[PDB]
């Protein structure tokens, strides 16, 4: 159940790869524009 | 004199004369590419 | 005040590399011979390309420069050909060049690997190494369905100083004094260094004792050829080339002495 | 924009001498051999062969600049000898050494090819 | 906290700071709050058990991604304002029982300390072994390094684009490049560099290159330049049009020849174009009569070749042409090169393979740098990279140069190098290429990932 | 496929919006200027949830 | 006080131990574009004519 | 973007080793043993086959300009 | 021609140079004339102005030429001197254990412009004729100048006791009648210091003589370094296990001492010093303990260096680096200071969230207890970036104030 | 910036503080302790914009 120190180096980088496989490198730019089109514009109107 | 152009979507060799709006008669694409010239260009393998 | 009486002892000879040993000669003669193997050994290689059609993802200069690096069998033909500078012909001829041709088009859906096997030459003696009748064929460029590559190349005679494509060697392992007897090097911790393949010493020892009256002798060599010239032909063509430069230099010298 | 031709390193320019001899005035029986379109390949072998001649007091070579393809060889000999004669014998000795080395290589190649 | 960890009413982006001394409790949902993920920590153990790593390995089958990891309450998005009330653990090793308990009350843990680095700094191998400014100067050079900025470079008609002939992935790479896609679009070449003073042409942040390697495509690149032009029909007073100018009708026609142009007024691909040449023949009607020449000439000192030509219509329905010129840039004297540790310098001179040093075997160094740049800058990473690269090439793997990795030091790399018949400290005996004599000082040599910068001398 | 995106295309020029840093709003910050008639100054850049006017700094 | 000037140049620098401290390596392109207005005299009429 | 012809350092032909190198990797061979079977001993040539990125395979995914 | 580089700080930033035409497209400079311009070859660009008049040509030929601009009135000492390679090799060239054969000498003497063509009698005629480095440098030195200097490693307890005129380490440079009688040359004898062999060459001998003295020192020494050769690698940054154990023990004691100092102040057992606050006293004591450990560790490393070490060959000759760089590369980097003080509590009573609150210890306040070779930890790396970033900010801000 | 994939990613993950490059105060340009995990302490220009133009961290 517990991740041993020898297997940690493989687990941490595995978790990181999942992050970049879902969010990406420019997720902060896409999410910003997305929320702007879905909510901000409709709210401004 | 013919000035045959190429398309970006259909890759059809269509003739286009001057004073003619750019539009592919085969697919209507508005971007045209020119064909490789016939001149003899030399390339030294260095 | 005279020359040496050098000897030779070959320990390995193959179609790719040749390992020999030169004794009773000066370090300069051994080094210059090493430099000639790379920079003063004539060889045939592509030096002129005319792309008639190229729809591949690689521009012309990428292909032309790539064709030059393709080794061509030049064992007995390079000696017969002449340099374009000395030839009294036009831009090209059969005596100063070897015409090549390439015509490939990817009609199928699978990627077509344009290799050196497609380079059709007019002279059957001068052909790509991999095409010489294991080793695979050189990869020039990959083509997609609908792409085409058609050109007309010409090979010439040249040596390394003009371009690396005219280098018939793939590595020249020049070594002398495996055991550091002359102390040309100074190992701060000789025990931490490995033993050379030509070393003659017990594992308990690190380096041979100092020899004050010692001189660089017994130079080892390993001429790994690219494939164009046989490992043995490179040496013979090298010594003949180095002997020709000195012969011509001697002529120009006498031409200056008698003029003074 | 300025890449000099590659063949300019080996080909002699029209009206340019392959070798020029200039007598040195600092010391007697000395000369400077300015050879064009050469490199360390020839300077060292001639240098080494000159040192082995006991009648040669000074024998050295230098490259005024790597980008250039010329070389300067200084030769100082005894009054009874001549530097030009040393530069000639050094070449003749090197030629014989290579001829002997060439022949002895064919024999070794032949002996190895057979067995 | 329990609600945010369960993807409940409170979303993960919500920050909840409980100042204890000051009884304030500030919750934030505004935008712009920079935050990062962290592994939640129980009393003394992590919540990221082994069952998770199992599911994350089969990520392509069971569609178990980062989102399912956050919803499980294992990870938490922590912002800067909340870090003040958070007690982090650099690695799980700090959570174990020690002879003297430092904290013993951890509440969070770092996934990997290397994540504090950006994009241009993650590509640096062993950045924890170099002077900090150097890592900064590299982060500013990585953006100037040549390579393949994008796979579809043949379709994009950009005004300036530098493409490397033979890109290579770094033998000494970090485990973060796999996510930056540097392995797929590298921006440099692994070079056999030798840190030595050879003729003095590499001093004061300079390098000596191998002319033979350059002849085989070493760091060779191509320069793409796009020229755009359009014919404006603003009004009947004066109208522009693409057409082959003529010396009898056009007024502002330079002495340059216009034969390379076609009847359409645009040059054709595959044509060789030099400086002062014309690529677009444009004429404007006058109020050398009734029309003036307004052709677009090429920039001086270019000597390029037209790769392709495009013709289309802009917003105003007018003709719009783009000509992408191609020019091969060979690395020569004056071109700037830089490693991944701030070691920048220009190619002082190009020596051939015959004039360059070599080991017992025919291995000449593609580049030679002056060792004087190491002590002042203290770029030890350049030496370890040159070492791990020599082990990786001789071992058949890719060196893992993660910044903070205790499983890789200089001693282990040295022992692995002694098994392949090389000096454990990377040094190697070289032979002077001019005379063949050995070099008294055993030179340091090995593969090092170098980069070429767009700042050339021809420009 | 590797292009991460996150940028626009205006007149054929790929433009990217640079994230601009700014002092947080609706928060109290007590500073102290050395050269000023006031010893300590507590400001709060206030702005409604749905921003409609500039920041009214008090 | 400070203004642009003719007969100037600019480019990257390079080390060259084979030059004296008072010597500078000038390329052939910059030297070809830049010139020096030399007056003609019977001592240099021959050289300047061939040039 | 495609495997070079010669090694920049030595000059050994490597263009004919990429396809063979890939055919071995898929055969459960190690990067080191594979490079040894191809005759690559010097770490200079091994660098070319182990540090190369076959980008042309990605450039061929885009349709050409002419059919 | 007039060769200039911006920013033009001093009068030597625009010196007259003679033209040398060659193929390639870069401004190639001598390496000694790069110190006045403060110009490195990391992509720097330098303008070139060509005077179009004989008056201007003659004016520059007599006032702004490099030879006439060697010595500066700013500090009555030369500004241009021997440089990176020519300074490290000349050090390893003039040593006592440097012997040249008949072949190597002729190669070096061939690069001498001020050579009468007479080979000097070697310092060893049997059993094998061998020249020494000093015997060749004597030919490089012009005229019959006389100078006395001291090598960087010259001990202070040598000029008092015996062997003051016969140094065992070949220190105490002594030039007599234009001959290097003895001594190891370095920046103190050839650099930009006052009274060096160059400054004396420009005063006694003219400027043209000193010009050749510069070139000859570069060509010859560089052609000899081609044989000896120099490098730098991991073998020079590694120290024996004994040295590391002494360092770790030294640091382990410093961290223990600070813990005692912290316990004293925490128990009110620490009193402030006259003219300083309790907190200032605590920081002063801590800074002293750490600074002493850095110096102690630095000395232990310097002693562990061998005569073949290349790092030592750089600090000794002064070509590049100092004893601090070695101590940071081998033993310990040291304490990182921000605005002359330790890493401040950017967070609430913390430097980083990984440390406890109110932790004035060495690791929490930015003590880099690791070396650049052993590798820095995440916390030590972030702190090291601050000490560096502060340097970039200053270098980027003072330009305006200093330029104004 | 389309000169390399690293520049594109950095430019898309770039920050900017509107303090003004004209400012000569080192306090805002200094690497604060709070740049940990949120920003790259190394990635930053060395010209007249040190510390102002930053670059987001990987995570
Ligand atoms: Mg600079
Ligand atoms: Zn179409
Ligand atoms: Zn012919
Ligand atoms: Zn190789």
């Amino acid at each position: 159940d517990e991740i041993t120190p020898d297997l940690w180096q493989e687990a941490c980088w595995i978790v990181i790869s999942s992050y970049f496989d879902e969010k990406g490198l420019v997720r902060q730019q896409l999410d910003s524009f997305d929320e702007f089109i879905q909510m901000s514009v409709q709210r401004i109107v | 004199q013919p000035m045959i152009y190429i398309c970006g979507e259909c890759h059809t060799e269509n003739e286009i004369k001057s004073r003619d709006p750019i539009r592919c008669r085969e697919c209507g694409y508005r971007i045209m590419y020119k064909k490789r010239t016939k001149r003899l260009v030399v390339f030294d393998a260095r | 005040p005279y020359a040496n009486q050098p000897t030779v002892r070959i320990t390995e000879l193959t179609d790719e590399n040749v390992k020999f040993i030169i004794e009773n000669t000066d370090l300069a003669v051994a080094n210059s011979i090493r430099r000639v193997f790379i920079a003063e050994v004539p060889i045939i290689a592509i030096d002129w390309v005319q792309i008639d059609a190229n729809s591949s993802v690689l521009h012309d200069e990428f292909i032309a420069h790539r064709l030059g690096l393709i080794p061509l069998t030049s064992d007995d033909i390079v000696d017969k050909l002449q340099y374009s500078r000395d030839c009294t012909c036009e831009e090209f001829c059969p005596e100063c060049s070897v015409e090549f041709t390439l015509d490939v088009r990817c009609n199928e859906d699978q990627t077509r690997h344009v290799t050196s096997r497609d380079l059709i030459s007019n002279s059957p003696r001068v052909i790509p190494v991999t095409s010489r009748n294991e080793q695979d064929d050189i990869l020039i460029v990959k083509l997609r369905k609908g792409q085409e590559l058609r050109l007309r190349a010409y090979a010439k005679k040249g040596f390394g100083k003009e371009h690396a494509k005219w280098n018939p060697t793939a590595g020249v392992a020049f070594e002398y004094d495996p055991d550091n007897a002359l102390r040309h090097t100074v190992y701060p911790k000789p025990e931490e260094w490995p033993k050379s393949e030509y070393s003659e010493l017990d594992e308990d020892e690190s380096q041979a004792p100092y020899d004050p009256n010692g001189k660089p002798e017994r130079f080892y060599y390993n001429v790994e050829s690219c494939g164009s010239l046989r490992p043995e032909t490179i040496v013979l063509s090298a010594l003949s080339g180095l002997k020709k430069k000195l012969s011509d230099l001697q002529t120009q010298l006498s031409h200056e002495i008698q003029s003074d | 924009m300025n890449a000099p031709p590659a063949f300019e390193s080996f080909l002699l320019f029209e009206g340019e001498k392959k070798i020029t001899i200039n007598k040195d005035t600092k010391v007697p029986n000395a000369c400077l051999f300015t050879i064009n379109k050469e490199d360390h390949t020839l300077g060292n072998i001639i240098k080494s062969q000159l040192l082995k001649d006991p009648q040669v007091l000074f024998a050295g070579y230098k490259v005024p600049h790597p980008l250039e393809h010329k070389i300067i060889i200084r030769v100082q000999t005894t009054p009874d000898y001549s530097p030009q004669e040393a530069f000639t014998n050094a070449i003749t000795d090197l030629i014989s050494e290579l001829s002997l080395l060439e022949e002895r290589f064919r024999v070794a190649i032949k002996d190895k090819q057979e067995g | 906290r329990k609600l945010r960890r369960q993807m409940d009413i409170i979303v993960s982006e919500v920050s909840m700071i409980r100042d204890i001394r000051e009884r304030e409790i500030r919750i934030y949902t505004d935008a712009g709050r920079i935050c990062r993920p962290l592994l939640i920590v129980e009393k003394q153990k992590l919540l990221l058990k082994k069952r998770h790593i199992d599911q994350l390995k089969e990520r392509e089958y069971n569609n178990y991604s980062w989102q399912d990891l956050v919803a499980s309450g294992v990870v938490e998005y922590i912002d800067t304002l909340e870090e003040e009330t958070v007690m982090l653990a650099m690695t799980p090793d700090d959570l174990q029982e020690k002879e003297v308990a430092y904290c013993s009350t951890y509440t969070h843990c770092e996934i990997h300390p290397s994540m504090i680095l950006g994009v241009c700094a993650s590509i640096i191998p062993f950045p924890d072994h170099n002077q900090s400014p150097r890592n900064t100067y590299q982060s500013a050079m990585g953006k100037q390094a040549m390579g393949v900025y994008i796979t579809n470079f043949h379709v994009r008609m950009d005004t300036l684009a530098h493409v490397l002939y033979y890109p290579q992935k770094p033998l000494v790479t970090t485990r973060s490049m796999e996510y930056l896609r540097f392995r797929e679009l590298p921006a440099g070449i692994n070079s056999i560099v030798a840190i030595a003073s050879y003729t003095g042409y590499n001093q004061e942040d300079s390098v000596i290159m191998n002319r033979s390697a350059v002849d085989r495509g070493f760091f060779r690149s191509v320069f793409y330049r796009s020229y755009k032009e359009q014919e404006s029909k603003k009004g009947f007073d004066q109208e522009e049009v693409f057409e082959k100018p003529t010396r009898e009708t056009c007024q502002g026609m330079r002495h340059a020849i216009y034969d390379k142009l076609d009847d359409d007024g645009l040059i054709a691909p595959g044509v060789r174009v030099s400086g002062d040449d014309v690529i677009i023949g444009k004429t404007v009607t006058l109020p050398r009569y009734t029309k003036r020449d307004c052709s677009t000439f090429l920039r001086t000192s270019e000597t390029g070749i037209v790769d392709q030509v495009m013709v289309t219509l802009n917003q105003e329905g007018y003709k719009f042409c783009k000509i992408r010129v191609r020019s091969v840039r060979i690395p020569q004297i004056g071109d700037k090169f830089a490693s991944r540790h701030g070691q920048k310098g220009t190619c002082g001179i190009q020596y051939r393979q015959e004039d360059m040093p070599f080991t017992c075997e025919g291995i000449t160094p593609d580049i030679i740098i002056n060792p004087h740049a190491i002590p002042s800058r203290m770029t030890i990473g350049h030496l370890i990279e040159c070492l791990q690269g020599k082990v990786s090439a001789n071992k058949g793997e890719i060196g893992d140069a993660t910044p903070f990795n205790d499983a890789v030091n200089v001693q282990k790399i040295s022992n692995l190098l002694s098994d392949y018949g090389y000096h454990l400290r990377g040094n190697e005996v070289l032979y002077n290429g001019f005379t063949g004599r050995k070099i008294t000082s055993q030179i340091f040599i090995g593969p090092t990932y170098y980069q070429r910068l767009k700042h050339m001398v021809d420009d | 496929p590797l292009d991460p995106g996150g940028y626009f295309i205006i007149n054929g020029s790929e433009k990217v919006l640079i994230a601009q840093e700014k002092m947080a709003t609706n928060t109290v910050y007590v500073f102290a200027k050395k050269d000023s008639k006031y010893a300590y100054t507590g400001e709060c850049r206030s702005c409604l949830e749905n921003s409609s006017r500039p920041t009214s700094t008090i | 006080m400070g203004k642009r000037v003719d007969f100037s140049a600019r480019t990257v620098i390079t080390p060259d131990p084979n030059l004296s401290i008072d010597q500078v390596g000038v390329p052939r392109s910059i030297a070809a574009n830049m010139t020096f207005a030399e007056i003609v005299t019977p001592f240099n009429i021959d050289r300047l004519q061939e040039l | 973007m495609i495997i070079p012809v010669r090694c920049f350092t030595c000059g050994k032909i490597v263009g004919n080793k990429w396809e063979a190198y890939l055919g071995l990797l898929q055969a459960e061979y190690t990067e080191g043993d594979a490079l040894d079977a191809l005759g690559l001993k010097r770490y200079c040539c091994r660098r070319m086959l182990l540090a190369h990125v076959d980008l042309i395979e990605k450039l061929l995914n885009y349709a050409p300009l002419e059919k | 021609v007039i060769f200039n580089r911006q920013p033009t700080l001093h009068k030597m930033s625009m010196m007259g140079h003679r033209v040398r035409i060659l193929p390639w497209s870069t401004f190639r400079l001598n390496l000694s004339v790069t110190t006045p311009y403060n110009a490195d070859f990391d992509g720097d660009e330098m303008n070139l102005h060509l005077p179009q008049s004989l008056e201007t040509r003659a004016e520059i030929q007599e006032l702004a030429m490099v030879p006439r601009m060697i010595v500066t009135p700013q500090s009555n000492r030369p500004v241009m001197g021997i440089v990176q390679d020519t300074l490290t090799a000349v050090r390893k060239f003039t040593k006592r254990d440097v012997f040249l054969e008949r072949g190597e000498v002729m190669n070096l003497l061939m690069f001498l412009s001020t050579w009468d063509g007479k080979v000097p009698q070697p310092a060893i005629l049997k059993p094998r004729p061998l020249w020494t480095g000093k015997q060749i440098f004597s030919l490089i030195i012009p005229g019959h100048i006389n100078c006395i200097r001291t090598h960087s490693t010259h001990p202070d307890d040598e000029d008092s006791g015996p062997y003051k005129h016969i140094s065992p380490g070949d220190t105490k440079v002594v030039v007599e009648n234009g001959e290097l009688i003895m001594g190891i040359l370095c920046k103190k004898s050839l650099g930009t210091s006052a009274g060096s062999l160059v400054h004396i060459s420009y005063l006694e001998m003219g400027h043209d003589i000193t010009r050749l003295f510069y070139s000859n020192i570069q060509t010859v020494i560089n052609n000899w370094l081609l044989i000896e050769g120099h490098t730098i690698g991991i073998g020079d940054s590694i120290a024996d296990s004994k040295t590391y154990q002494d360092i770790q023990n030294t640091i382990k004691k410093a961290k223990q001492d600070v813990i005692e100092v912290i316990e004293k102040a925490h128990n009110n057992e620490l009193e402030p010093t006259p003219g300083n606050t309790l907190r200032q006293t605590f920081e002063n004591q801590v800074n002293r303990i750490l600074n002493d450990a850095r110096d102690k560790t630095g000395s232990s490393a310097q002693k562990s260096l061998s005569e073949y070490n290349n790092f030592k060959s750089m600090v000794v000759s002064g070509a590049k680096g100092s004893k601090i760089n070695i101590s940071q590369v081998i033993a310990v980097v040291g304490q990182q200071n921000v605005e002359g003080k330790r890493i401040p509590f950017g967070f609430k009573h913390r430097t980083l969230p990984h440390f406890i609150k109110d932790d004035y210890g060495p690791e929490s306040r930015g003590f880099v207890e690791n070396s650049y070779l052993a590798g820095l930890t995440p916390t030590e790396f972030f702190f090291h970036a601050m000490g560096g970033r502060e340097g970039l900010i200053d270098t980027a801000v003072k330009t305006a104030e200093t330029g104004y | 910036n389309r000169l390399t994939f690293a520049s594109t990613l950095s430019h898309l993950r770039r920050l900017n503080s509107p303090i003004g490059r004209d400012g000569k105060l080192a306090k805002p340009r200094q690497l604060h302790n709070t740049l940990w995990g949120m920003v790259c302490p190394a990635e930053t220009p060395e010209g007249h914009a040190v510390g102002l133009v930053k670059n987001l961290a990987l995570m």
